[PDB]
């Protein structure tokens, strides 16, 4: 398992004919704009995010790695994989191979974050209702 | 010469073949031998159309992309195409017991994994089959592997190397791996991290 | 009674209808705010004050295209940090730096990955150690013995810093990876050649005081790496501090004495008001019905006057700090 | 299995915080859900029923009515949908797993002006729809899966209390003593009635299967595959209805009361219909079971909560995927919830 | 009787709310209990089925086997009960009585001691002696006494931890996370034999019970094997394969024989897709299923499939039962019960 | 929880010390042909180690439950 194809001993690791001729090498790469896409639909797929007005925003194709919009789970998969690009390009981590590490961790993040708030919506609401009420 | 040693063991442990089924078995081997070491987008989309201008060239079939060809001998007894669907069932349900019992990973299944597993089961069903997994941390290099393993029934060996250490050990535990898959005919798959070296 | 209760009660009446009012927006904003705070704990720990700046204009178009509404007047730190948490991290030792809150609170709500602090003054070893006041490790991965006393430490919950981050042992990968073994009703961890209770009460830290140092991949990719270095606005607050301590020591402490007991007003009343509406809500009847249940708002009514009128009675004398700050602006900038 | 009355006393009483607003059954397991007037939603088992399996606060204000479906999709695994519709303008659709006991909300719906007061859910082929009615004068339809609009349309002057949905029809019943019938998919509307003094609080198709009211008597009625209906308002009355038959979206053309069913001493609350026999409750504190053949009142349950009965749940036995188990259950204003088990 | 086969459909379909992880019929009455992954143990009547009689939460996590017996005490003056065991991956052991004439679940006892999840248990019964035999994730096999409850005997039979126990007589055949079965003696606690030849986890193992009449693997070849009651005995694994193993004759506590410690494979049935979940024997047939929508029936006599359910289940099959021919107090009835992943079991009568 | 033991039969001392460990009602039949092996339990010189009884019985020390 090789992480960084282009540090010194990991060229080594590679360019060395008595691992080359024999080992099968499997290019794992990175993740693609798909495989990203996948897995933010699994991970969103448990929160309430459907609770207000969602208007389909007008983006063209090559914006939308999903697909068509529809939902706002959607354009949060959307926003989250153009903001990880974002991310990368602008920090100018070179070619280095995209961990979507980060990506993960977010969507853990936003899950969790997303579950505890609307919680303490939805309680904060119901007990002013009560108040006034009473 | 890899090639074609792929396509006796597909056809000699595979079901009745028809021409189609034959040449698909083909393009799917093709792209296991040539095509998993290119690294862009652009040079995978260049060997699809090559594989298509070849079979219209020399044997004049259906959708021949490198996510259209899933071989298979773990839904079944012969060697053959499997559905989607129950490829992605079964190995969730694998992995969900593989969890139970070795160690708990939360992670998600999608298709990308299922080529990646597919394509390391065959490489672990080969004599003297060795790989060597390249890019980015955190996209399920190790776990994979060790999922794969348990799947076949191969020990992993993970050597314990660690600052304050050096060639003594590393030996140490190459030589107890080599004489376990000797003596005891322990099967093994032996996992070298380059953090390792 | 009744009569007088719900007059003394407009007042909250007033501010529930607005709060309710205003749920629509809350409601919208919501999800944006959600979106906004999870990509700040995730990328934004080892950026600066202009990277982030720069972050969140790309992430705020985003949104603009997206179609995903957010609150325009989003501060991380108003929306995830409250009141508690500020004033047990400042009595810790903390910064009165925004940045370094920040920094503090991301740190701090880290549930799920070891982070890795970098810290060229060790001073959030300090605050750390002030945090859980006890029951506190120092290792080193650049001394004898860590091994024994981290497996110590882990079977019996003790919180650990790690010192010499830089010299990471891949020895203890299982804890940084977090891969354990459910035992049954018990959590294990293989760690160096054996396999180690987890008591569920272990923390890790990971700490380094060397800036440009070398971080390797395993251990990169899987901590949330935060910076904790010092940048203007602290400058100036610590020049300001020992110029007010060497000048004017009286004011120092009128000025500390008037921050704190208006923070701790500010609490009271807040958890007064939290507990008035939690009271009217439990009511088991009608407030005339319910005596003890009137008495008690009234005297939870008379506790608020209290405290609003002792806050802002104090506050009438902090526009004298104000200037005595803006004497010494110039030793700030230079 | 059909010919199944309960037994004068429940196998089984539920405690709630505050009064039952709505229940239903689920429709394979032995789960009952309640919908209480604080917006909150429970799932209890019929034989660990004390501590409730989930409790959820899904809603601010008082939940009106809800629907459930258990999906049945032809490719895609199949699942319960439940929805809850409030006086808080919104109806929330909820997915019940039962693997971990717990509400995993899908979506909410939102465009109604005022409250919400009745929600139908049913399904066509792999597509799901969710209608309902609100204070607001208007009966609009939503896609399931798509998560907006689909179509809307107001049948009446005055606001629906209660609809129900057969075929690609609604028969919509107003706060006004009127009932009306129109067609789902155009809002053309088909047929009128009326024949009550106060507002309708409940209507419903009456399903054809292997009894009087319960066949066609006319092969043109078999072709349209309805013929019958009842309702039920606040003068006291049941009155089931021929259905008329449009001009073969259909063209229009009354209702005609073919039997009226009286007994109850006040409000009639709920309608329910097992086999041959007609199960009601009303705003008198008791429940009743009538003949639907004769029109008699053979079983009355008094003094069944000591506040008014606001709902009842029997299973459907015009649906080829709905087991007729033999089990009922009744919920009411007193914190109580009845259930008869065989 | 015993020639009976069920028909090609269920002759009824029973729903629950998650996995099935058991079943067993009950041995007198038109009565099937059903244990659940989420703890919960639940009776069925056949006939109506639409509703359960009962259910009963008694662990706090997946019920991963359970075990049934009706008592038959020798004129002790007591009356005779179904006792119904179960094990889960609470480290526990549940024993309950069932009420017929309430149809409820009363907990006769817990037994304790386990330092893993209990993977298989089982009871018998002797002349005035119920007993109660588990083993665990723990590598241990524990017997327990039924009426004192707590423990009569341990021992420690493999290396690597035990999957499934059987119990014939005074002896235990075990098979294990490793690929071995191994016989034991259960009074003494010595261990005599072990068989090789599996490739992946083991997960089942029975004895195989000699008939009254004839059929090839129950019957002795010999007066030595007669006179000691066992010939053969059957397991089945994860590498797709249910093997009919010859069991080897110690010195008749029992003395391992020097020359005979190993056990011979006779036949080798494949033709399952996946692992094999379970086997049970009645009459010349062998049942079995596995985690490939599926059960077949095999003729016991040749090693071949007789007939073969296929998408019996939308998920995988995890449970078989059958009734006891090898018992003068068990009828054989047309009785079948399969249970699996898809929250189902189909039972097969007449 | 009664046990029936008897001086007259084998396997008598592992069943005791089982009773004595867990705290059953003994009975023992036969006490004609009492066995002296059982000595302490009948004049009942126990040790009081610490936070537990024991009794010596046979050849080593058995934990009384009390009971
Ligand atoms: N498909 C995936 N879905 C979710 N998380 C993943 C996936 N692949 C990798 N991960 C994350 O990466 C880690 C597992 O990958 P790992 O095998 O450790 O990669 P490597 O060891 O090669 O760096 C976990 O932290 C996991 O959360």
């Amino acid at each position: 398992t090789i992480c960084d194809p282009t540090n010194n001993k990991s060229s080594a690791m590679i360019s060395s004919p008595a691992l080359f001729n024999r080992c099968i090498i499997n290019w794992m790469g990175d993740w693609d704009t798909k495989t990203m896409s996948q897995v933010a639909n699994n991970m969103v797929d448990v929160v309430p995010m459907e609770f207000t007005d969602f208007i389909v925003p007008e983006v063209n194709k090559e914006l939308v790695f999903t697909e068509p919009i529809q939902t706002i789970r959607d354009a949060v998969v959307n926003i989250l994989i153009h903001f990880d690009r974002n991310f990368y390009q602008k920090m100018k981590v070179g070619v280095n191979p995209r961990s979507p590490g980060y990506f993960i961790d977010g969507l853990r993040a936003l899950v969790k974050l997303v579950t505890a708030k609307y919680q303490d919506l939805q309680e904060n609401q119901r007990f002013v209702n009560v108040g006034l009420e009473k | 010469t890899r090639l074609v040693r792929g396509v006796y063991t597909a056809i000699n442990t595979g079901p009745r073949q028809t021409l189609r089924s034959l040449i698909r078995l083909w393009a799917y081997e093709a792209w296991r031998i040539f095509a998993d070491r290119l690294v862009g987008v652009k040079e995978k989309n260049s060997f699809e159309q090559l594989l298509y201008e070849t079979v219209d060239k020399y044997l004049p079939l259906g959708n021949i992309s490198s996510t259209s060809l899933l071989f298979s001998g773990l839904l079944s007894l012969d060697f053959k195409e499997v559905n989607k669907t129950d490829l992605v069932n079964f190995i969730e349900e694998r992995f969900k017991t593989f969890c139970d019992e070795e160690l708990e990973v939360p992670m998600v299944i999608h298709e990308s994994m299922v080529d990646h597993i597919l394509r390391i089961d065959r490489a672990l069903k080969q004599v003297q089959g060795h790989m060597m997994l390249i890019g980015a941390s955190r996209t399920g290099k190790t776990i994979l592997t060790r999922f794969v393993a348990w799947l076949n029934g191969l020990k992993i060996v993970q050597p314990k190397i660690h600052r304050h250490s050096n060639l003594s050990d590393f030996d140490m535990i190459l030589k107890k791996a080599i004489s376990d898959c000797s003596l005891k005919e322990s099967r093994t798959c032996l996992i070298i991290d380059e953090s390792n070296i | 009674r009744s009569i007088s209760l719900v007059k003394s009660l407009t007042f909250e009446k007033e501010r529930w209808l607005n709060t309710t009012k205003q749920f629509s927006k809350t409601s919208q904003e919501l999800i944006g705010n959600c979106i906004i705070s999870s990509i700040y704990e995730t990328y934004f720990g080892h950026l600066n004050e202009r990277e982030r700046g720069d972050m969140l204009v790309i992430l705020k178009r985003l949104l603009g295209k997206f179609a995903v509404k957010y609150d325009v007047n989003y501060r991380f730190i108003d929306y995830l940090v409250t009141l508690d948490e500020k004033m047990k991290w400042l009595e810790c030792g903390l910064d009165k730096n925004d940045y370094f809150l920040e920094n503090m609170s991301i740190v701090m709500n880290s549930q799920d990955a070891v982070p890795f602090l970098l810290d060229p003054s060790s001073h959030m070893i300090t605050v750390i150690s002030n945090y859980y006041g006890n029951k506190t490790v120092l290792l080193s991965f650049l001394e004898e013995g860590f091994v024994k006393r981290l497996e110590n430490a882990v079977r019996f919950g003790s919180v650990v810093i790690i010192q010499d981050g830089e010299f990471f042992d891949p020895i203890i990968s299982r804890l940084i990876s977090r891969e354990f073994n459910h035992a049954g009703n018990r959590v294990t961890v293989e760690i160096g050649d054996h396999e180690v209770d987890v008591s569920g009460d272990f923390k890790l830290f990971i700490h380094s005081c060397d800036p440009s140092g070398d971080i390797p991949i395993f251990l990169r990719s899987r901590v949330r790496l935060v910076h904790f270095v010092t940048n203007k606005e602290s400058i100036e607050t610590r020049i300001f501090d020992i110029t007010l301590t060497e000048e004017n020591a009286e004011m120092q402490r009128k000025r500390e004495d008037l921050i704190k007991l208006n923070t701790e007003y500010r609490l009271k009343l807040k958890n007064l008001e939290k507990r008035l509406l939690e009271e009217l809500n439990n009511s088991q009847g009608n407030m005339l019905e319910n005596d003890e249940l009137m008495v008690t708002l009234n005297n939870l009514k008379k506790e608020a006057m209290n405290i609003e009128k002792k806050l802002s009675e104090s506050e009438e004398f902090f526009p004298q700090f104000d200037n005595l700050v803006e004497e010494y602006s110039i030793i700030g900038k230079h | 299995v059909l010919k199944w009355i309960p037994r004068n006393l429940p196998s089984c009483l539920i405690n709630v915080e505050s009064s039952v607003t709505s229940v239903k059954l689920h429709p394979n397991l032995p789960i009952v859900f309640v919908a209480t007037d604080h917006g909150k939603l429970y799932a209890f088992d019929l034989f660990n029923y004390t501590i409730p399996l989930a409790s959820l606060q899904s809603h601010t204000k008082a939940i009106t009515s809800m629907d459930v479906l258990f999906t049945n999709y032809t490719n895609k695994k199949n699942y319960l949908v439940i929805v809850t519709a409030s006086k808080d303008l919104q109806i929330h659709v909820f997915k019940w797993v039962s693997e971990e006991c717990k509400f995993q909300q899908i979506r909410s719906l939102l465009g109604h002006e005022h409250i919400v007061s009745a929600v139908k859910i049913w399904q066509k082929n792999n597509d799901v729809h969710i209608a309902s009615c609100s204070r607001d004068q208007t009966v609009k339809i939503w896609d399931f899966h798509n998560g907006w609009s689909l179509k809307t349309f107001q049948p009446h002057s005055q606001w629906v209390r209660s609809i129900d949905v057969l075929g690609d029809y609604i028969i919509s019943g107003s706060h006004d003593t009127t009932l009306r019938l129109t067609h789902w998919p155009s809002g053309n509307g088909l047929s009128v009635g009326t024949g009550h003094e106060f507002p309708i609080e409940k209507v419903k198709f009456i399903h054809f299967i292997e009894i009087r009211f319960r066949t066609p008597s006319t092969d043109r009625y078999k072709n349209w595959g309805m013929q019958y209906c009842v309702s039920a308002s606040r003068d006291r009355t049941i009155k089931i209805w021929e259905i008329p038959l449009p001009t073969l979206a259909p063209i229009p053309s009354n209702f005609r009361c073919v039997l009226t069913l009286k007994g109850h001493l006040s409000w009639v609350r709920d309608i329910s219909i097992r086999g041959q026999y007609l199960f009601s409750c009303a705003d008198d504190k008791s429940v009743r079971c009538w003949d639907l053949n004769t029109g008699q009142c053979l079983h009355v349950w008094e003094k069944l909560h000591t506040g008014f009965v606001n709902c009842l749940d029997l299973d459907v036995d015009f649906d080829s995927n709905v087991t007729p188990r033999q089990m009922m259950v009744t919920g009411g204003l007193d914190c109580k919830s009845n259930v008869f088990m065989r």
